[PDB]
DNA sequence: AAAAAAAAAAAAAAAAA
DNA sequence: TTTTTTTTTTTTTTTTT
């Protein structure tokens, strides 16, 4: 069925090129370089965690010899209260080797030693708000040790949290920006949306400053949004029966907001 | 329950266990020591191979623990002839040929294979260790220096 | 005495045809056939042992020639905490071998060659979990050496049990997902159980709704209580001179669990 | 019958060429030469067992006189809390001599004579970590006096146990990672599979992209679960009168794992 | 052929002088002449058993009259769980006597009788942890009835062993602890090592600092270390037809560690 | 022919903070 | 929600006459 076809395609979620994600791309390959921790902090629905996900993606792990890979970037999200056990055994799994019973003072040295021979250039944490402050401990002494760059991917909150440690604080004070979008560069995004990630056969022309207007309002420059408003519009739009999206279905998603 | 091995009417007693043992998947010492086990007699030798209320224990042990009863007490020499009492001697292409000890060997004035016309042998070449094949097996090599028995 | 004999009879059990018994042994027979080692999991008393049991029914050992019993399908179950010595020795019973004295090392061969002449192409290890883990490697051994499929049937406790070893998790993960019965599957059943089960002068009717509610919430859809529940107010209504189990019996009966 | 002859065929195992057997291969070589005792780590059903195998067909025995039989390469694997008596009886049966009664200062000297005479330049020890921990003195002796290497096949497990005995551990410090397939390796080993194991009527075209995201989310670049879930597919397959095996077989095994 | 002959060469051992080699025969020698009981203790892979050959080579056996050859010094090497037999039996077979059928009564007596007659100044006993703690009294019985030296050689779990019991504690006081490789000690063995251990056509120049670097991480300081990986590297840099070892094989081979 | 006797490694448990 | 430790039986083993 073709509808069903369109509907199991649109309820799936893709990259878009932007701006922002290029920014990060060569901010995070300076630090890379220099060996340099840092964090990155921007508003929730911004699509910091997309851009983390597209940077591992660019430079893929190597396999050309018969010896462990070489992993350039270490990419993990903590679980909530994350201890310190947890963090070591996520950092492990993500290398592909498997974690044998034993205490956090046991698979501490693993990590270190899984740690060594695989690149590891520079290590992604994600959600920096979901660790046990005794856990900064661990990864202070990871940045220290070894030249690995530590990226703390946070949200406003995380702030909070940093600075109530004086020497996790001075460690992590350079940082990059996220923002949002405004202007220009949300126009010309919503054109790049429906050419890339909208495939519908006939034209909404989400372009049009009578429906533009209503998009703005409803997103409010966060690309989350975006990405929702259009997304179900879409998908309503296909169940109608319509070969487009129709201005009154936009502002039928638009008034759920 | 055991399984029976191909009968020869030459083979000795000794043989003939032996030959049960490995066909059966255990050590013949491993097999009388079980046999003594599942009859409970207490008489029952691990390695004096003919005793005479033994000879009511084969007896018995024929017409019960095989799949099909194999002639144990026409292999077992009662007083037997001219017995050796020393270790036993053996020939070495006869164990080769035919994985099997023929009851001749046990007997004096048979001092030459009558198959091969080779003298019997007692001990292990250059070894020098002796060599009884119902202590050290069918198969002909040296318990000290496993090297096969050679003529 | 008549209500002696129905009472000796009822006390008894016997194996009733269920959906969920033909389709574990459809399913078992293809793993017979790909000799795939797979996993039986589901909730305590809830027609599995009954199955398995069924099924060795099914497929009787063949002995039209003298040579050893062409058996094919192994079914054991380990008592506690069983060593590597106690399960090749109930193997080994099973096949009709007696176990003459000796060390596991040289019955590890005696069971191999009993397992071997016979068939056995299928072994079914209930109740898997009361084992010591030191067992699964000879349990391995067997699954890998012999072309032989092992079920391991057991309560969802056995998981906890296997994924504390890699090499045992990775060789059963297929599974089938035995469970209870619920709608029109359960009011079938008590249909069937009281016209095959239960042979009463007069007919009780336990498919009318008055009484198929108490039947239902008594029962929780665990075949194992519907038994128990029918055959024990059976018994207690004929010891009373009734001819068939009365409303007042089924609740009297229920208040009880 | 056509049909059971292909079941009968299809049941059973057979080696296929890859690259990660390959490098194996060649790296063991260069062991060999220089005598290097050295370690091979890798997770389950990565086809560690049969990469081994297939080295020693590579080499197998010469007999160039009425000497006894000049057997380049050993390959044994203990059983479960192998003891000291236990390791020497297998590598004597291997090398095709009788062991006789006797105590472990017996045949510990006869092991020596056998493993004497014969080349035996290299000891293949799968599954190292099923071993009592007081059985790696005598390993270490045999590695030690003679001019042979052992490698110490194992999982991540064996890591464990070496890291526990320090003579051990530096002893055995040289690695090979075995890995698992991702990316083109395994697409390419798909076409290879369905070219080489399978020999089906009609084509299935397995490496198609539709059924191809079925075998990678079902197999997750383990070939021992790509073996089994197109080996089981095709008999189930050819069981339905199918030439081929449909998507709607990939799915219905899938679902099982 | 040229390139196996330097081959069969290069995997073979040599005893090159080092610093710590002689430092520990004139430590011993002192031993000698005082007859006193001492212990000589080390980390694995520090070249302790190589020393000790070494010093069994300094003072061979003399024969010059028409009594038993006089060995001045015994050097045997326990086998795992060595039990009060078994020292007697290797003790009598050093000194070329063959062990008659009997008890530990019978040849602890013939013992005596040929550490009598000959010199048998000191006895070496190396890898002293593997050991039954029962034969340590046979052991301060020789040491405490004839004029001998024991010196227990072995690694930092010897003293774990040696500490359980108060009487061997206080005999064995006396100790030499071995030493790994540091600084210009390290950098002048690899200068020794190329020079003497390496018979190369073309100089690789080992000492520089670029290549020194990567031979200090590779090898911790540890002989046993520096040994591998140069003798690995010539026969692998030979095997490539290369006339001396390029720092892209060091590089090669030591990330195999 | 045979057995015994235990040294020692292992495995929940429950208590706090 | 983690960390000892800690105590005990069960055991496989090992030899000795
Ligand atoms: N197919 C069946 N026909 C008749 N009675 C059955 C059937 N299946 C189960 N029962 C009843 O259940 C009881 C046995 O339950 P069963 O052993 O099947 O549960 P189980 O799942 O094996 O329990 P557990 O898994 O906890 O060991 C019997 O007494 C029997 O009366
Ligand atoms: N080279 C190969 N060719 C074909 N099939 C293979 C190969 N290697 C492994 N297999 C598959 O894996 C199974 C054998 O186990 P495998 O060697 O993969 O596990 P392993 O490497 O021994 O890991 P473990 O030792 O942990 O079990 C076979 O059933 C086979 O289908
Ligand atoms: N002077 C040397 N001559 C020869 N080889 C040496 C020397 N120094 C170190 N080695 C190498 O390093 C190793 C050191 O020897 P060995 O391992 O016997 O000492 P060890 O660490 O005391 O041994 P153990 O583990 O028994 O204590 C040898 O295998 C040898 O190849
Ligand atoms: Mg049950
Ligand atoms: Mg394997
Ligand atoms: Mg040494």
């Amino acid at each position: 069925e073709w509808l069903q076809a369109e509907i199991a395609r649109l309820k799936g979620k893709s990259i878009v090129p932007l701006q922002q994600v290029k920014t990060l791309h060569d901010w995070l390959d300076g630090k890379r370089k220099a060996r340099k921790s840092c964090r990155v902090v921007g508003e929730s629905r911004t699509g910091k965690t997309v851009a983390c996900d597209a940077y591992r993606y660019r430079h893929k792990p190597q396999q050309e010899a018969g010896r462990p890979p070489t992993v350039p970037v270490v990419y993990i999200r903590p679980h909530q209260k994350c201890g310190p056990k947890d963090l070591f055994k996520k950092i492990t799994e993500y290398l592909k080797y498997r974690v044998t019973k034993g205490t956090v003072s046991d698979f501490r040295d693993r990590t270190i030693e899984v740690l060594k021979g695989c690149g590891v250039e520079m290590l992604i944490i994600d959600e920096a708000d979901r660790l046990k402050p005794e856990t900064f401990a661990d990864v202070r002494d990871i940045a220290e040790d070894l030249g690995i760059a530590v990226v703390l991917v946070g949200t406003d909150r995380l702030d909070a949290v940093i600075k109530r440690d004086e020497q996790v604080l001075e460690r992590f004070r350079a940082h990059l920006r996220f923002g949002k979008l405004s202007g220009e560069d949300f126009k010309n995004t919503v054109e790049m949306w429906e050419q890339m990630v909208l495939k519908l056969p006939v034209s909404s022309n989400l372009k049009s400053k009578e429906m533009l207007r209503i998009l703005t309002s409803a997103t409010e420059g966060y690309i989350g949004r975006l990405d929702e408003i259009l997304r179900e519009a879409a998908i309503r739009s296909l169940s109608r029966g319509l070969k487009k999206i129709d201005k009154a279905v936009l502002q039928e998603v638009a008034k759920e907001y | 329950w055991l399984f029976l091995i191909k009968p020869y009417e030459g083979e000795s007693l000794s043989h003939f266990l032996g030959r049960f043992r490995r066909a059966n998947h255990l050590s013949a010492s491993g097999l009388g020591t079980l046999a003594g086990i599942g009859a409970i007699v207490a008489r029952w030798e691990r390695f004096h191979f003919n005793p005479r209320p033994s000879q009511q224990e084969l007896e018995a042990i024929a017409s019960v623990v095989e799949v099909d009863a194999q002639r144990l007490a026409q292999m077992l020499p009662p007083a037997g002839v001219g017995m050796q009492h020393e270790p036993i001697r053996l020939c070495g292409a006869c164990y080769a040929e035919s994985p099997c000890h023929r009851i001749e060997w046990q007997y004096k004035s048979v001092w030459k294979c009558d198959r091969h016309q080779l003298k019997i042998l007692a001990k292990c070449p250059n070894c020098q260790a002796p060599f009884k094949m119902p202590a050290l097996w069918e198969d002909g090599c040296c318990h000290r220096c496993r090297m096969p028995f050679a003529e």
